[PDB]
């Protein structure tokens, strides 16, 4: 058949009835018949197009405007468009039925179709089936013709079609296919994929198709009772009974003595931060203004050019940082508007940049043999330190500056706004004040700038200003500069590159207090000031440090403490006031008719528990989501994950739900494998060693 | 006096201070430096929990394999991987028998979708391992890298439509002697450009490529000490591992125990219902006890070969052609391919000199210049090594591959609720890695055997459960899914809040979206009146210091804030002004969830309304913002579009060329934009068909002159599609 | 305007990887296509915000006479440039332009803005006409139920909508009609007059018109009215241990 | 061209510095005859 | 002048 179709049709012909089928998911090679059909409607469907075109006048005629268009043929998409066009166009119903022909002429579909028997019963039956929306017209190979308007076509078109269809059926008659003339998916597999899945069956198989037949017809009817009979009873979760006796101290070893004192490891100095202030008038300036202004407010810091060391770390150099400080005070005092370092040869190797390995191609690496992969830098096992404690008292107090400001809401019409709005106004009221708040602000602050100049300067040495913006309850307004910091180069992007902080922070701390919380900083006294009239050192710590791309994008995101900082209070208060009807914010916090104020223990002085205002607690809570921003690092998520279980098992013991434990020592074991040198996670031991000797002592009356 | 925050938990359950736990304020844990060591250390820990398997030779890729499953049973308490087949199958047939039909069911429906998926449905993904290149590329760009390919090698399909034929193509292609692509050659010209070159590699080259695993860190995960390797598998299969998850994912929403699909709000639900059912459920007298569970080494126990017998028990009955449709992807698994890492830092200190070894020469350098640790990883590696830098890993899963086929096999161990007819019945909760339980029994006793038994059951199917991660207590108390429940208090506190920033679209787009944010934080998360407040207040400050839009009456200096300042000074009502205007924010709790555009038409005057509202302003992903989550705003000069932010020149400007078209093609149709195109026909002949009629149509309806008539229809010709 | 796309498809034609891409690349896969690119730009959308928005001209203009109505500077500020570019060989825009046009511009007409945004300006005329009773306390009993997040002009699945969409915007791309345009035949009609005349994009108007018929259910604790009008609002009455009577205008 | 560098030693050469850094710097000492 | 050398960091300074 393959052959009368090449030479009885075109090739264009043919490709749009294999096209056709395609789009009816049927294959040409399995029905000749209907690819036959299809190319003689096609073909037919074309004559009838052929020789026909619009004059300007709008006539028919013989040749520029065909007088029909042809929809069969074109693709189902393109086919519809084009017919759904042509009924817009003239403001013509769209037929149901996707249409084969249109004339202009007339401004009418036309539906071509070809049957074996009378024609009469193929267009009743298409005129059933469609209506009298589109105009019909059926062709026989008998010679014999339905047409629904005689005046469509003309002698020459209709007797050259008649003449096309009986030489067709000649030839099909001479061939002897006229009388012959009357699946779904398959996915097969090939020859690699196949043996992959004989060499991935488990173990007793030899090839998939026995693991098929086993799993479709052997049915298990007790193998895990079998497995479990046969199975060693070594294995098992040995579960005890857990008891108060049974909770020990986490991490031990922070007690020993022999151990070093964990040293002060955080970004900027959090209780000891001595801030410049110079009160403005509330003008928004860029910050290497601010930074001018407040040393030119004190001349005598500024132009302290001979420096006292104090105590330089291990190996800082105490030349190379007092020339950096000095550079940076120069370049933050100079004329200029740009804030970039003025020397950038000296600050190479004062920064430590200049002293970096040289990469080399990996043949001559492989050939050196003493070119060796770096043992890991293992965390120093430190013990307690007092100056933890120190900062978590300190930073939870009230001050009598707020750095904290919010931008205003919409006005409240709703009882649930105004709630809210009292809950808010307690909340700040409350935490506006607290140094945890400041020092917050200040290091948000100070990382949106690092990573504004770590986008903005790449291969260059920044000043940066440490800086604050503070207002009093007087509602005065001012500018506190913490000290500058270099931020050099950086020549690497991505998010765990880092970029070398050169930090110099004034304080007025004597290091020699605490030797063992300072030896990171090369601290230099740099001059004194009169606070109250009361004489006060001014000493300048000076520290290296190294920072990352998402360091600072989360130092940004330090914010959402205070958020965290309100969602508990506020179920707090909430549970309050299901208890009982009315607003409890009042009653909680300052106290009411029938409700004392409420109170939480806070700490412990003398071995003897202390309780605290709700505010406490608030400011308590606050100054805890800050150090977990300050000193997060691994070390601090795995102790805290870990020990949220033994915080549940102790919760379940406190209920009497009787908890049991697979296997405590290994809890233990991975909870203390985290209490390395993070000074918040050994303080955080600490307390949670003291609170659970007082919920024994609790337990035990 | 000495604070102790702990102590707020004398005076508060644990639970509901749970929240401050949470150390979520925090810089996330990150990766410094290779990922090697952690990719050999988890390819070392997958083979070390099925050493006592069998291990034989891979005649298809020659790598070494290793198959616990029908192994030894284990003798201590040690991880293992040695499943049993039997048992498995009887989980499967108890969890068939419990919801009749369920298995059939799913592999009708998922059989269904398949018919009836297309192949753009392979670019919704994140990352995908491109094997024409071998690195990692998104899955648009990795899809048509592979179609072009494959018509370089006469592998069609992908344009013939539907799913089925491109993956029949994808299976075709592994049997083709010589695999022909484009591959990016970075040719030194100083400067250095990519261009296209047609590469050719071997058929054992392309075959251990398709089953090649792109392995990174797992960055950004917070809550554990130490990082993790994380896996990424390549184009040929993504549509099998869709499928066969799309299956699990029927299997799974008709399970009561299943957690995994379940997400939103009813995870509290879920929660509860489980306990309520399980106290109404104990016996008189009785005692229900609870085990938080965890699971630990979860993904590197589990078996390719457990999950395609799962795979062949669901689909009992179906037709055998998608029975081996979805028996393909743990056959890809059984066997795969690990890449490692990027290679390992060695330096000398007295020459002051480092270089990077690359992971195809791990083993050029004797093992003397490897610190202790890296010296033994390389040891217990050597065996697994292939000298292209890669590592056979057949045992063991990669985490987020098959999560819902992971839920199943969990319910499945679950639903056994008893062994030797014992006085105690267990079940639970089970999602991905995550699992809960309750046993029911007379005394602690009876439960402790039951827990036992489950352990015992559990180590059976290859499911082992943390003892150090897992504790037990009386039911009423306990967690799932970083969820505690205690009597009857659910508190879902892992720190949903995820950020309150602007979301990084536009002006408009980013206050609607961020607002919604606030709202559905509200609805779902039992956020509260004053804290929602509060992050409203935050997030309007970080939009306001981003888009540089502070109030008109502020003293903010900046390009855009001195017009600000002289709109606040001319408009006449301040209250109908934007906020990236420097208008004052209206936004409070009631009114979250009405653009500001609209929220300020009746304030605005009329000039500022007509300005910014202009019918055809110069200004002017409308309804998802990229996860795809719908976000409602108002046309106007604040929708304005981004700018297209080893000098890459030829990669550039074929996407350009690729941009361009696709533009000329939404010209043409202007609904391709809006509802997919659908044809197997060539853009160019579509276009061509449709400026045809376009112009016909303009001609007939005066709209066109005859010359231009005359040139279009000859233009058109010329295009050969006339 | 169809001259133009034709000697602009004549020009792209020329072009040999132009021609390539048009001819292998099916109508089916113009969607991969559409979504195809090689590029790293960055992990964070926020932050590429950040620093895009203090780039001189961080905005793509538009060529037309309107856009050269802003000036090309403003009391110093840089609003345009008229430096040529390669990279989509069209005109730069800065935030100070935008902030000078919604200053100083030609007032626009806005008469069939409210008719195409109809169902905001519906939300906002719940909202203000609504009013609000006491706030209770007590711990309260919210059941779990399958609720319509948002009203509906009408409701009808998802394809219904579709082909609705397709039908009053773009009819000339649409086939094969169903048992659906027939049933929604005055909604097809009101929308085509409220959408006549309008120059607004027709994706905008599209996906309006979309949310407008979607339905949008989801799973929600609820205690009290169920309709759509309170579950739009439900964030700023219910809560855990508090209540609010509102009643929607 | 590359390995050449380092096989025959001219790699392993220090690299001069600004004369300021090296009076700040104590670690540098003059080295011995 | 003279010349004064760091062996562990590998630089060299010439002094006038
Ligand atoms: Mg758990
Ligand atoms: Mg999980």
């Amino acid at each position: 058949m393959d052959t009368f179709i090449t030479r009885n049709f075109q090739t264009t012909i043919i490709q749009k009835a294999k096209n056709t089928m395609a789009e009816f998911s049927e294959d040409p090679e399995l029905q000749p018949a209907m690819l036959f059909n299809i190319c003689v409607h096609l073909e037919v469907c074309y004559v009838i197009s052929d020789m026909n075109f619009l004059d300007e006048e709008g006539k028919a005629y013989t040749a520029l405007r065909p007088q029909y268009e042809v929809i069969e043929g074109m693709p189902r998409t393109i086919a519809w468009m084009v017919q759904r066009s042509l009924a817009q166009e003239h403001g013509i119903e769209t037929p149901k039925y996707l249409a084969d022909l249109f004339d202009y002429k007339t401004k009418r579909f036309i539906e071509v179709g070809i049957t074996k028997g009378l024609a009469d019963d193929y267009f009743w039956k298409k005129k059933e089936k469609l209506g009298n929306s589109m105009e019909l017209m059926i062709f026989s190979y008998n010679q014999d013709y339905s047409l629904s308007n005689e005046s469509s076509l003309d002698e020459e078109g209709k007797g050259r079609v008649l003449s096309r269809l009986t030489e067709l059926q000649a030839e099909l008659s001479l061939k002897n296919l006229w009388q012959v003339l009357i699946k779904g998916i398959d996915f097969k597999l090939g020859q690699t994929i196949s043996r992959l899945r004989d060499i991935s069956v488990p173990a007793g198989f030899s090839n998939f198709e026995g693991m098929r037949s086993y799993i479709d017809n052997i049915d298990p009817k007790g193998a895990i009772e079998r497995n479990l009979a046969r199975m060693s009873p070594l294995v098992s979760v040995t579960p005890k009974k857990l008891t108060w006796e049974d909770l020990r101290p986490i991490g031990p070893h922070i007690y020993n003595h022999e151990l070093p004192e964990v040293p002060y490891n955080a970004f900027l100095l959090m209780s000891d931060e001595l801030g410049l202030a110079n009160m403005t008038e509330g003008k928004s300036k860029k910050p290497k203004t601010l930074a001018k202004e407040c040393l030119e407010k004190y001349s005598t810091l500024r132009d302290q050019t001979d420096p006292i060391l104090i105590m330089k770390s291990e190996k800082a150099n105490e030349n190379f940082l007092w020339k950096l400080w000095r550079d940076c005070v120069n370049t933050i005092s100079n004329e200029e508007m740009s804030n970039e370092l003025q020397k950038t040869n000296y600050a190479k190797w004062a920064t430590g940049d200049g002293l970096t390995y040289q990469k080399i191609m990996k043949e001559v690496a492989i050939d050196d043999e003493t070119m060796c992969q770096e043992e890991p830098k293992i965390p120093n096992k430190c013990r307690v330190a007092a100056w933890v404690q120190t900062e978590m008292n300190l930073l939870s107090t009230l001050t009598s500056k707020r750095a904290l400001d919010l931008p205003e809401i919409g006005p409240d019409v709703a009882p649930v706004e105004h709630v809210g709005s009292e809950r808010r106004k307690y909340f700040v009221n409350e935490i506006n004040y607290c140094k945890a708040s400041t020092v917050m602000m200040k290091y948000v602050l100070f990382h949106t700038s690092l990573l504004n100049e770590s986008n903005a300067s790449m291969g260059k040495y920044k000043v940066i200003p440490i800086t604050n913006r503070v207002v009093n309850e007087k509602g005065e307004s001012f500018d506190m500069l913490y000290g500058l910091a270099v931020k050099g180069q950086s020549h690497l992007r991505g998010d765990t590159d880092v970029v070398t902080v050169v930090t110099f922070e004034f304080s007025s701390t004597d290091p020699r207090v605490d030797s063992g919380k300072w030896p990171k900083y090369t601290v230099f006294r740099i001059g004194s000031l009169f606070v109250s009239g009361r004489e006060k050192s001014v000493y300048l710590y000076c520290r290296v440090n190294g920072t990352n791309k998402i360091q600072m994008k989360w130092g940004m995101e330090a914010r959402r403490c205070l958020l965290q900082s309100m969602q508990q209070m506020e179920a707090i208060v909430e549970q309050e006031s299901s208890i009982q009807g009315y607003d409890m914010t009042k009653a909680c916090f300052k106290g009411d008719r029938v409700n004392s104020p409420k109170t939480f223990s806070i700490g412990t002085q003398e071995g003897k528990l202390v309780k605290g205002s709700f505010g406490k607690a608030l400011r308590v809570i606050f100054t805890k989501c800050l150090m977990h921003y300050v000193f997060g690092n691994a070390q601090l998520e795995g102790f805290s994950a870990e020990s949220r279980r033994l915080l549940l098992l102790i919760q379940a013991l406190k209920d009497r739900k009787g908890p049991w434990v697979f296997d405590l020592e290994g809890m233990y074991s991975g909870i203390e494998e985290c209490i390395s040198n993070n000074p918040w996670v050994i303080q955080s031991a600490y307390w949670f060693n003291e609170w659970l000797g007082f919920e024994k002592e609790g337990s035990k009356v | 006096m000495n604070i102790n925050p702990y102590f707020l938990f004398i005076d508060v359950p644990i639970q509901a201070a749970i929240s401050t736990t949470f150390p979520y304020t925090g810089v996330p844990p990150y990766s410094h430096g290779t990922g090697t060591g952690y990719t050999i250390d988890t390819v070392i820990r997958t083979h070390e929990y099925s050493n006592k398997g069998k291990q034989y030779i891979s005649d298809v890729t020659g790598c070494t394999m290793v198959d616990p499953t029908n192994g030894p049973l284990p003798e201590d308490n040690e991880p293992s991987a040695y499943a049993q087949l039997d048992c498995v199958l009887e989980a499967l047939d108890r969890m068939d028998e419990e919801h009749p039909g369920l298995f059939q069911a799913a592999s009708q429906n998922a059989m269904e979708t398949l018919m009836v998926t297309t192949v753009d449905k392979l670019t919704q993904g994140r990352q995908t391992f491109d094997w024409t290149v071998c690195r990692n590329q998104p899955a648009a760009t990795a899809l048509n890298t592979t179609i072009t390919s494959f018509r370089l090698n006469d592998l069609n399909g992908a344009d013939k439509g539907g799913l089925i034929p491109f993956c029949q193509d994808i299976i075709d292609s592994l049997d083709r002697p010589e695999m022909t692509f484009f591959s990016v050659k970075n040719i030194k010209k100083i400067k250095r450009i990519p261009m296209k070159v047609k590469d050719k590699i071997t058929k054992v080259e392309y075959i251990k490529r398709a089953l090649s695993l792109n392995t990174m860190t797992k960055d950004a995960e917070r809550g554990k000490l130490k990082r993790r390797a994380i896996a990424t598998a390549g184009i040929q299969i993504r549509g099998f591992v869709l499928v066969v998850e799309n299956l699990a994912k029927n299997i799974c929403e008709n399970l009561e125990q299943s957690g995994l699909p379940v997400g939103g709000n009813e995870k509290k639900a879920k929660l509860s219902n489980a306990v309520a059912k399980m106290l109404s459920n104990c016996p008189p007298g009785g005692i229900s006890m609870t085990v938080t569970g965890d699971n630990t080494k979860w993904n590197e126990c589990l078996n390719p070969r457990i999950f395609l017998a799962m795979t062949e028990r669901i689909t009992r009955d179906s037709p055998i052609w998608f029975r081996d449709f979805c028996s393909i992807a743990p056959v890809l698994f059984s066997n795969k391919i690990a890449r490692l890492g990027k290679g390992f830092m060695i330096t000398s200190k007295t020459k002051r000199l480092k270089a990077q070894i690359p992971c195809p020469d791990l083993f050029s350098i004797p093992l003397e210049r490897y610190n202790e640790e890296t010296r033994a990883k390389l040891k217990k590696l050597k065996p697994f090594f292939n000298e292209e830098g890669t590592a056979s890993l057949s045992p063991g899963m990669m985490m987020g591959m098959f999560n819902m086929l992971s839920t199943v096999l969990g319910v499945a161990a679950l639903g056994i609720k008893n062994i030797g007819n014992k006085e105690y019945l267990w079940d639970g909760l089970q999602s991905s890695d995550d699992f809960a339980l309750f046993v029911n029994a007379k005394d602690e006793e009876t439960c402790m055997e039951g827990i036992n038994d489950f352990y015992r059951t559990c180590k059976l199917l290859g499911i082992n459960m943390s003892k150090k991660k897992s504790y037990c207590n009386e039911t009423g108390m306990f967690e799932f899914t970083s969820m505690f429940y205690r009597d009857g208090f659910v508190s879902n506190f892992a720190m949903e809040l995820p950020s309150f920033g602007v979301a990084g679209v536009n002006e408009s787009a980013d206050m609607a979206i961020g607002m919604t944010i606030i709202k559905n934080n509200m609805i779902n998360n039992g956020m509260g009146p004053a804290t929602a407040q509060t992050a409203i207040q935050l997030f309007i400050a970080d939009y306001r210091y981003t888009y540089k839009c502070h109030r008109g009456d502020s003293k903010v200096e900046g390009k855009r804030m001195k017009i600000i300042k002289e709109l606040w000074e001319n408009t006449k009502g301040r209250d109908g002004l934007l906020v990236a205007d420097g208008g004052p924010n209206i936004y409070n709790l009631r009114n979250l969830h009405i653009p500001e555009i609209v929220l300020k038409y009746n304030l605005m005057d009329p000039e500022y309304k007509g300005r910014l509202l202009h019918p055809q302003n110069p200004f002017v992903g409308i309804k998802e913002a990229d996860k795809k989550m719908d976000y409602d705003a108002v046309s106007g000069t604040h929708s304005w579009r981004t700018k297209r932010n080893t000098d890459q020149r030829n990669m550039i400007l074929e996407e350009q060329c690729y941009a361009k078209c696709c533009n000329l093609f939404e010209a043409c149709f202007n609904s391709a934009s809006y509802r997919k195109p659908v044809g197997q026909h060539s853009m160019l002949e579509a276009m061509a068909h449709r400026l045809r009629m376009d112009a016909r149509l303009d001609y007939e309806s005066g709209r066109m002159s005859k010359d231009d008539f005359e040139k279009a229809m000859a233009h058109l010709g010329e295009i050969g599609y006339i | 305007m169809t001259l133009a796309k034709i000697e602009l498809l004549k020009q792209l034609l020329r072009d040999n990887e132009a021609k390539t891409v048009l001819k292998q690349t099916t109508v089916d896969q113009y969607n991969i296509i559409r979504k195809f690119n090689t590029s790293r730009i960055e992990k964070n959308p926020s932050l590429r915000m950040k620093w895009a928005m203090c780039s001189n001209f961080p905005l793509a203009l538009t060529k037309g006479d309107m856009a050269n109505r802003i000036p090309l500077e403003y009391k110093g500020i840089q609003l345009k440039t008229n430096a040529e570019d390669i990279g989509t060989k069209g005109q730069m825009c800065s935030i100070a332009a935008v902030t000078w046009w919604n200053t100083y511009g030609p007032i626009g007409d806005t008469e069939g803005f409210e008719r195409v945004y109809e169902s905001f300006f519906l939300r906002k005329m719940r909202l203000d006409n609504a009013t609000w009773g006491r706030i209770t306390f007590g711990p309260v009993e919210r059941v779990r139920k399958r609720v319509l997040l948002n009203p509906l002009t009408k409701e009808m699945p998802p394809d219904e909508a579709s082909n609705v969409i397709m039908e009053i915007l773009f009819p000339k791309e649409a086939g094969i009609p169903r048992e659906s345009t027939w049933i929604h035949r005055e909604l097809i009609k009101e929308k085509r007059e409220k959408l006549k005349g309008t120059m607004i994009t027709p994706i905008v108007l599209a996906y309006m018109l979309e949310r407008e018929l979607v339905a949008r259910r989801r799973f929600l604790p609820v205690a009290g009215a169920t309709s759509a009008e309170f579950i739009e609002m439900l964030h700023c009455l219910q809560g855990e241990n508090w209540r609010q009577i509102y009643h929607p205008g």
